[PDB]
C-alpha cells in the first residue's frame, strides 16, 4: 500500500527525513522564529495575579481549548506523514488517540524558556504560578520538568519532526489492528531519524531522549486530573469542554 | 465523531 511498509533503501530513507522534516514544516502551528522573539514579553506580576484569581471551571475551560488547537495541528501533521493515511481508520484513530498529547507535550519545549522557566500562553510568557488556579500543581510542574529536560537536548526544528513522527508512529499501541504494518512504518521512521542524527553529528543525543515511559506517566497524569476536574464540574465539561479534547481524553 | 471527521475531510 506504501513504500514505506516494506524494507527501504539509503536513498528512500534520505526521501523520508526530507518528507517528515517537510509535513512538520507545514503543521508546525508557530514558527520557532516567533516563539523566540516573544521571550522578552513576559506576564506582568499584575498579569499572573489575574490568571491566579480565575476560577478552576474557567482555568480548566481555557487551557482545554488551547490543548485542543494544538492537537489539531498534530493531526494535520498524520494526515500529512508517508504512510499514516494508507492505516486503517481503526488504526489512524488508535495512534492520534494515544499519541496526540504525547505529540504537543514534545511540541511545546519549543515555547519553553529554560533560562526563566516559562511557557508561552495566550500570547506572552509565563512560570508554572500562571497555572494554580487548575490545582494540579504536580502534573503543571511535571510538564515544566519535562520541558525543561527537552530543552536541554537544543533540538532543532528537523529533530523535532523526525522524533514527533516516532512518537506517533508506535506499533506497541494497544488496538492496533494491522500491527505489522505499523512495525514497518516505525523502523523506516526510526532509521530516518537516526539517519539524519548520524548525518548532523547529533547521534549524542540518543543516550539523553527521555524514556517511553516519561510520555505516557505525563498523560495518565493528564486524564487522572481531568477526571477530578469532571467530578467536580461535570457540565462544565459537558457543555463547554472542546469536542475532539472530549473525544481523546474522556472518551466522548 | 471528530477525529474521523477531521481524517476524512481532504
Ligand atoms: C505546540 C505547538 S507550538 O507552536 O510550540 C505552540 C503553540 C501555541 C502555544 C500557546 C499555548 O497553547 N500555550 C499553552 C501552554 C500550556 C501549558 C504549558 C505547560 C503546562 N501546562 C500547560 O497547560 C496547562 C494544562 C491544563 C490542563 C491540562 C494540561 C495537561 N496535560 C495542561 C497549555 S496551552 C504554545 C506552543
Ligand atoms: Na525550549
Amino acid at each position: 500500500e506504501n513504500l514505506y511498509f516494506q524494507g527501504a533503501s539509503l536513498t528512500e530513507i534520505e526521501h523520508l527525513v526530507q518528507s517528515v522534516c517537510k509535513s512538520y514544516r507545514e503543521t508546525c502551528q508557530l514558527r520557532l522564529e516567533d516563539l523566540l522573539r516573544q521571550r522578552s514579553n513576559i506576564f506582568s506580576r499584575e498579569e499572573v495575579t489575574g490568571y491566579q484569581r480565575k476560577s478552576m471551571w474557567e482555568m480548566w475551560e481555557r487551557c482545554a481549548h488551547h490543548l485542543t488547537e494544538a492537537i489539531q495541528y498534530v493531526v494535520e501533521f498524520a494526515k500529512r506523514l508517508s504512510g499514516f493515511m494508507e492505516l486503517c481508520q481503526n488504526d489512524q484513530i488508535v495512534l492520534l488517540k494515544a499519541g496526540a498529547m504525547e505529540v504537543v507535550l514534545v511540541r511545546m519545549c519549543r515555547a519553553y524558556n529554560a533560562d526563566n522557566r516559562t511557557v508561552f500562553f495566550e500570547g506572552k510568557y509565563g512560570g508554572m504560578e500562571l497555572f494554580r488556579a487548575l490545582g494540579c500543581s504536580e502534573l503543571i510542574s511535571s510538564i515544566f520538568d519535562f520541558s525543561h529536560s527537552l530543552s536541554a537536548l537544543h533540538f532543532s526544528e528537523d529533530e523535532i519532526a523526525l522524533y514527533t513522527a516516532l512518537v506517533l508512529i508506535n506499533a506497541h499501541r494497544p488496538g492496533l489492528q494491522e500491527k505489522r504494518k505499523v512495525e514497518q512504518l516505525q523502523y523506516n521512521l526510526e532509521l530516518a531519524f537516526h539517519h539524519h542524527l548520524c548525518k548532523t553529528h547529533r547521534q549524542s543525543i540518543l543516550a539523553k531522549l527521555p524514556p517511553k515511559g516519561k510520555l505516557r506517566s505525563l498523560c495518565s497524569q493528564h486524564v487522572e486530573r481531568l477526571q477530578i476536574f469532571q467530578h467536580l464540574h461535570p457540565i462544565v465539561v459537558q457543555a463547554a469542554f472542546p469536542p475532539l479534547y472530549k473525544e481523546l481524553f474522556s472518551g466522548g | 465523531k471528530i477525529l474521523h471527521r477531521l481524517l476524512q475531510d481532504s
